[PDB]
C-alpha cells in the first residue's frame, strides 16, 4: 500500500496554475526518502518539518499539490512572498508545514512558437487566502466603470499564457512544481512512514 | 479608450545594411498591462506581423523574415516600445506600426499608431505550418445603403477547447492607420457602429455590413491570433460603384 505519488510527481499533464490541482493522499505507507534523495528536483525546501524526520512522522492527511510556473516565480512558493503567482493564484500560509518540490519542464511544456495553453492570474480584487482556489473569467474592473461581461479601457480578461518557448532563458522556462503539506487532525494518523508495517518479519 | 495615443518615430531612408531604431510613445493606457507588436505595410501592400513581445518584456516572438535582424524591446517606466532593425534589406522597407494587445485571449491589435516610414533605398513558411489566410473577394464595389458581406477561410481550425474563435477583422480606410473591427470572430470593438457584424467558427468566417455607408471604405482584413506567426489575409477593397 505505498502512497502514490508517482501519480503526482510523473503526470503526463500539469494544471495551470490558477486552476492548480489537489490530490489527497491517506491509507498508505509514505517514503518521503525516495523524493528527498531523487537529484532531478532543483528545488526541494521544507518550512517546519525536516525532510528526513518525515519519514518517521504520522498525518492524518497529506495533499499534494500540483501547478506549473515560471522558473524565477518558484520564489514564490513560500510563506510570506508576495506577487503575482502568490497573491492572485496560489497561496502558502505563514505557518505552513510542509515541501515546496520543483523541477525544469522545458522539454516537456515549451513548444516552438510557444505554448499557450498554461494560464496564470493577472489580476484579482484581493490577494487570496492560503490554500484558497479562483477559477472564475470574470473582466476584472481596473478602472471606475464597470465591465458587465465585455472586454474593453481598463476592463480585461483576467487569466493570460506565459507563451512558454523553449529559447527562453532559464527564469522564464516552465517549472512543475509539487507542494506537499501535512495535516495533523484530532482524528486517528493514516499516512505513516516506512519502518510501520503490519506484517511479520523473520 | 478615445485617448489611446501611440506614436512612432525613427523612420527614415537608409542605406541597405545599415541599422535604424524605432520607437513608440505611448500615452493614455496603462502600458505595461500589454503586450506590443509591430506590424509592418510595404508600399501598396497588405499587413505583414514582425514582433511581439509580453507586456513585462519577459518574451518575444518575431517573424521568420526579420528573425535574428531585429529585436523588439520596451522601457515600461517610459511607457516606450522600440524596434531595433540591423542589416536592412530593400524588402524591408514599410510604414512600421506599433500595436497593442490587451491581456488574455491571445493575440489581438486593437489600438494602432500611426507608422513611420522606413526607406532602404500570405504563405505557409518553410515547414508549412505558419497559419494561412484567404479573403474574398479581392475587392467589392458596393452602392451605398445596401448590404456587403466578404468572407476569410483559413488553413486551420481558429476554433480553441475555450469554445474561442481567435479570429479578428482590421479595417483600414483611405490614407489612414488600421483599426480593430470584430474581435474573436463576433464582438464588435469599442464605437465601431451596429451595421457590422461578423460570424463563422472554425475555417470559415464572414464579415457582413447591413447598410454600407461611404465612411465605410477601405481594406477589410482577417487575422488569426491563434499562434505565431500572426498572419492575415490578402485584404478585400470595399469601394463605391
Ligand atoms: C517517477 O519517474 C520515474 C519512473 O518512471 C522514477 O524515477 C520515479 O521514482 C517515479 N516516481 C516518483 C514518485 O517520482
Ligand atoms: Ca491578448
Amino acid at each position: 500500500n505505498l502512497c502514490p505519488f508517482g501519480e503526482v510527481f510523473n503526470a503526463t499533464r500539469f494544471a495551470s496554475v490558477y486552476a492548480w490541482n489537489r490530490k489527497r493522499i491517506s491509507n498508505c505507507v509514505a517514503d518521503y526518502s525516495v523524493l528527498y534523495n531523487s537529484a532531478s528536483f532543483s528545488t526541494f525546501k521544507c518550512y517546519g518539518v525536516s525532510p528526513t524526520k518525515l519519514n518517521d512522522l504520522c498525518f492524518t492527511n497529506v495533499y499534494a499539490d500540483s501547478f506549473v510556473i515560471r522558473g524565477d516565480e518558484v520564489r514564490q512558493i513560500a510563506p510570506g512572498q508576495t506577487g503575482k503567482i502568490a497573491d492572485y493564484n496560489y497561496k502558502l500560509p505563514d505557518d505552513f508545514t510542509g515541501c515546496v518540490i520543483a523541477w525544469n519542464s522545458n522539454n516537456l511544456d515549451s513548444k516552438v512558437g510557444g505554448n499557450y495553453n498554461y494560464l496564470y492570474r493577472l489580476f484579482r480584487k484581493s490577494n487570496l487566502k492560503p490554500f484558497e482556489r479562483d477559477i472564475s473569467t470574470e473582466i476584472y474592473q481596473a478602472g471606475s466603470t464597470p465591465c458587465n461581461g465585455v472586454e474593453g479601457f481598463n476592463c480585461y480578461f483576467p487569466l493570460q499564457s506565459y507563451g512558454f518557448q523553449p529559447t527562453n532563458g532559464v527564469g522564464y522556462q516552465p517549472y512543475r512544481v509539487v507542494v506537499l503539506s501535512f495535516e495533523l487532525l484530532h482524528a486517528p494518523a493514516t499516512v505513516c512512514g516506512p519502518k510501520k508495517s503490519a506484517a511479520a518479519h523473520h | 479608450g478615445s485617448e489611446v495615443q501611440l506614436v512612432e518615430s525613427g523612420g527614415g531612408v537608409v542605406q541597405p545594411g545599415r541599422s535604424l531604431r524605432l520607437s513608440c510613445a505611448a500615452s493614455g493606457f496603462t502600458f505595461s498591462y500589454y503586450g506590443m507588436h509591430w506590424v509592418r505595410q510595404a508600399p501598396g501592400k497588405g499587413l505583414e506581423w514582425v514582433a511581439v513581445i509580453w507586456y513585462d518584456g519577459s518574451n518575444r516572438f518575431y517573424a521568420d523574415s526579420v528573425k535574428g535582424r531585429f529585436t523588439i524591446s520596451r522601457d515600461n517606466s517610459k511607457s516606450t516600445l522600440y524596434l531595433q532593425m540591423n542589416s536592412l534589406r530593400a524588402e524591408d522597407t514599410a510604414v512600421y506600426y506599433c500595436a497593442t494587445d490587451p491581456p488574455g485571449l491571445r493575440f489581438r491589435f486593437d489600438y494602432w499608431g500611426q507608422g513611420t516610414l522606413v526607406t532602404v533605398s500570405g504563405g505557409s513558411g518553410g515547414g508549412g505550418s505558419d497559419i494561412v489566410m484567404t479573403q474574398s473577394p479581392l475587392s467589392l464595389p458596393v452602392t451605398p445603403g445596401e448590404p456587403a458581406s466578404i468572407s476569410c477561410r483559413s488553413s486551420q481550425s481558429l476554433l480553441h477547447s475555450n469554445g474561442y474563435n481567435y479570429l479578428d477583422w482590421y479595417l483600414q480606410k483611405p490614407g489612414q492607420s488600421p483599426q480593430l473591427l470584430i474581435y474573436l470572430g463576433s464582438n464588435r470593438a469599442s464605437g465601431v457602429p451596429d451595421r457590422f457584424s461578423g460570424s463563422g467558427s472554425g475555417t470559415d468566417f464572414t464579415l457582413k455590413i447591413s447598410r454600407v455607408e461611404a465612411e465605410d471604405v477601405g481594406v477589410y482584413y482577417c487575422m488569426q491570433g491563434l499562434q505565431t506567426p500572426l498572419t492575415f489575409g490578402g485584404g478585400t477593397k470595399v469601394e463605391i460603384k
